[PDB]
């Protein structure tokens, strides 16, 4: 499923790395202080489902939808945060997410001596799984539930 | 089925309205025995349990009342603290009385406060262009619709996941929003709700949407 | 069953008007207090206006200009007529044919620099205000005051809407 | 349409509401302009309805009222009229449903009488231009009624022609 973008954030709260594929609106703001930007989106999004919910959040939030686009979340037990991001027409991308999380970014970044935790990923190796692994099955859409 | 808690927010976000509809919060009993395998960590006169959750205890879940005696703050009513009946081993085995903190008015209108930027900042700079704010948020076990009148006010209604529709409900919402806004400008268009005909009327709304079916827009 | 009469409202709205003058004799208070009240009704009938069509805000100015024209087929059941836009083509010329409010309301001669039904004129104003759109709008010419058909003139000033449709405020 | 006059007439009571620093005479205010709006109301719906025929009978003037101005009005006539044997001079007239409550309403603590009092004045003033001088008031005994208390003369000259 061809999306728009993805982000990828430590527990702690910094950018661990971000893909771009299909971004149309390229910001004027720097992509850096729209990660933090995005990361406080989540974490206080993730508080607000914690807290109004009636009923025991297990994994909590889910997902927002908007008129244009859509927005899908992950929530790693290990504290990692995942983020994808595309217009609407799609098979619901929870598995989607969770496949791409364990066939690549666990293959091709923790397996790596290079890559140290606490810090970015920055290899073109992974740039590249990623790469080919949304486009395994890339016609576009999220629709997520 | 039912929706949870309706809500509204002005401009600036206070929440106007904190229409609840009826919802038994979960309450849990237990007697328990010497010290406890609970986590009885205290946390600001909140004595709850954030680790070991058993028998459906959540981490919110607070005691209430022991033995049915409610607590205030830390303290037992009659003024020892909850710690001090949990060193107490003679009065074992204690009935435990659990239940999540149920959220007061002013509990809601900070949380409506602090979300309101949330949305209102939601990816001002998102990766698709001419977007809006967030339209619908989809919960583990609820699903928020925010509904904005393409300025000013923000009909946001928390229904179950799997319910379909809710923008009906929110049509209907401001439709009787405008039947209520008629009587009262002195009613500023920023205070809170506090009218019983609006009540009365949602509460119709709710006896119908007890039933699934919205028609001849079911009210 | 429009459940209202043409009469009934005019009746009120009149009564009304001899009630603001009861109470202060200089018509520029009146007129003040009238686009007050426009301005008060334009906001929340706004509210109403988009609970039945979901246009977007504004692509363009005709847009809004129609929108405006079926408000009042919608609430006074008559339809405006929309022309003389500028060479800036931003502005434009509404022509209200009747008016349930005015029909056969006499005013004072006495009492001319009242503007009688800007109420309406108000009411757009209150209902612009509530779209992010501010608008300089009135009357060039009155059937009140002796014209034939009511023409009230709009100007358009400026936009407090970004990309997002929460927008500047 | 609807909203257009209950928002309207609401914007009436609430700047009476303005230029009035406390409840009975705001709710004085909305008798006045229940009374300008009756003061021709009457002579309307007298020749479209009453077929331009007068009813010297309180009770039919009354009754035939009751219909009319509410049927026109708002839509639905009144449900009940009666008259209190206790006294001649006191009627009831009660209409279920809430003129006021059409566009629902103030809570009712800071304040007591609402629209009510207006369409009560709107009655007040038919009554009084019929020939019936009396007094109207809104009362929210058994939901909305108008209490109508005639003067002694005027039900006096009814009582005399009430001797066949």
């Amino acid at each position: 499923m061809t999306i728009f973008n993805l982000y990828i954030f430590d527990k702690f709260g910094t950018l661990l790395h971000y893909a771009e594929w299909n971004r149309t609106k390229k910001s004027g703001i720097t992509r850096e202080e729209e990660a933090k930007l995005t990361y406080g989106m989540l974490f206080s999004i993730k508080s607000f489902v914690s807290k109004i919910s009636p009923h025991d959040p297990k994994e909590g939030f889910l997902y927002y939808k908007t008129n244009r686009y859509a927005l899908h979340y992950l929530e790693t037990p290990s504290g990692l945060k995942f983020v994808l991001n595309t217009d609407t027409t799609a098979i619901n991308v929870k598995e989607l997410l969770q496949q791409l999380y364990a066939k690549v970014w666990v293959e091709f970044v923790v397996r790596d001596p290079l890559w140290t935790p606490g810090t970015v990923v920055t290899s073109e190796l992974f740039q590249s799984k990623l790469d080919e692994f949304v486009r395994q099955s890339p016609i576009f859409g999220i629709r997520n539930i | 089925m039912i929706i949870y808690g309706v809500y509204i927010v002005s401009k600036s976000g206070g929440l106007i309205f904190n229409l609840d509809n009826n919802v038994p919060r979960i309450e849990h009993e237990k007697t328990f025995t010497y010290p406890l395998d609970l986590v009885l960590d205290y946390d600001s006169k909140k004595v709850s349990v954030s680790f070991n959750r058993k028998d459906g205890i959540n981490v919110g879940h607070v005691l209430v009342a022991v033995n049915g005696m409610p607590v205030n703050g830390v303290t037992l009513d009659d003024g020892r603290d909850v710690r001090t009946t949990l060193d107490a081993p003679e009065n074992y085995p204690i009935n435990l009385k659990f239940s999540r903190p149920k959220m007061t008015t002013n509990e809601k209108i900070f949380l409506a406060s602090m979300f309101y930027p949330l949305f209102a900042i939601a990816s001002q700079l998102s990766p698709e262009p001419k977007s809006s704010g967030i339209e619908i948020l989809e919960a583990d076990t609820f699903t928020l619709h925010c509904f904005q009148t393409l300025t000013g006010i923000k009909f946001i209604i928390i229904s179950e996941t799997g319910l379909n529709g809710i923008d009906l409900l929110l049509r209907k919402v401001y439709e009787l929003y405008s039947d209520y806004v008629l009587k009262n400008p002195f009613y500023s268009l920023e205070m809170p709700i506090r009218c019983e005909l609006f009540d009365n009327k949602l509460q119709e709304l709710l006896a119908q949407v007890e039933k699934t079916g919205i028609s001849n827009i079911d009210k | 069953a429009k459940k209202v009469n043409s009469e009934f409202l005019t009746l009120t709205y009149g009564a009304l008007v001899t009630q603001m003058l009861r109470d202060f004799e200089n018509a520029e208070d009146v007129n003040k207090q009238l686009e007050r009240i426009g301005y008060n009704m334009g906001m929340r009938l706004i509210e109403d206006f988009l609970a039945r069509t979901s246009a977007p805000r504004c692509l363009e100015m005709r847009e809004t200009a129609d929108r405006i024209q079926q408000a009042f087929r919608i609430y006074l059941n008559i339809q405006p007529t929309i022309s003389n836009w500028s060479p800036a083509s931003d502005e434009f010329s509404l022509v209200f044919d009747s008016n349930p409010l005015t029909e056969f309301v006499e005013l004072p001669p006495d009492l001319t620099n009242l503007r009688y039904s800007a109420i309406l004129s108000g009411c757009i104003r209150g209902a612009l205000e509530m779209v992010q759109l501010e608008v300089q709008c009135w009357f060039v010419q009155d059937q009140l005051k002796g014209d034939n058909v009511t023409e009230l003139r709009v100007k358009f000033v400026r936009r407090l809407e970004e990309v997002i449709p929460a927008g500047e405020d | 349409s609807q909203s257009i006059v209950a928002l309207l007439f609401s914007e009436i009571v609430q700047y009476s509401q303005s230029r009035v620093f406390t409840v009975p005479e705001l709710q004085t205010r909305l008798h006045d302009l229940g009374q300008d709006v009756g003061t021709r109301i009457i002579d309307l719906y007298f020749v479209r309805e009453r077929s331009s025929k007068r009813e010297t009978k309180l009770t039919q003037m009354l009754l035939f009222v009751k219909t009319t101005v509410w049927k026109n009005l708002f839509g639905k006539e009144a449900e009940k009229l009666e008259h209190a044997n206790d006294d001649e001079r006191t009627y009831y007239i009660i209409e279920k449903e809430p003129l006021v409550n059409t566009f629902i309403s103030v809570p009712k603590d800071k304040g007591s009488l609402n629209c009510a009092n207006f369409t009560a004045g709107i009655v007040e003033a038919v009554l009084t231009n019929c020939g019936f001088p009396c007094k109207v008031t809104a009362h929210w005994h058994k939901g909305t009624t108008y209490m109508v208390k005639f003067e002694d003369f005027v039900i006096a000259r009814d009582k005399q022609m009430e001797e066949k």
